[PDB]
């Protein structure tokens, strides 16, 4: 509760400091760089259905 | 569930050499299931007439 309570101490002056997180996630599209550990690259070009 | 129903049929036409049919609306995949099921029946199978045999007497 120590470290709780006065460990919020962060630099001199701006002792107030509000830190938020935004968590965003990002997926696979037309466009996105794939490879793979041999060394081959590659571009998504269209992602196309399943039925293709 | 919702269902779409084929509308705006723009046919741009020209006597007898080709037909366009423009035609929406097409969810990915449909343009597929129908455009290559036709010249599938285009190539293979399609009930007309033709010569199928022509002996020269000469």
């Amino acid at each position: 509760r120590r470290k709780i309570t006065q460990g919020d101490d962060l630099a001199p002056g701006v002792l107030k400091i509000v830190k938020v997180y935004l968590a965003v996630k990002r997926r696979i599209q037309p466009g996105d760089k794939m490879a793979g550990r041999h060394g081959n690259k590659g571009v998504i070009s269209k992602i196309n259905p399943i039925e293709d | 569930t919702e269902f779409l129903k084929p509308r705006l049929v723009d046919i741009e036409q020209v006597s007898s050499t080709h037909a366009k049919v423009t035609l929406e609306p097409l969810e990915r995949g449909f343009g597929h299931t129908l455009g290559n099921a036709l010249r599938r029946i285009l190539l293979s199978s399609m009930p007309g007439c033709a010569v199928t045999e022509v002996e020269i007497d000469g």
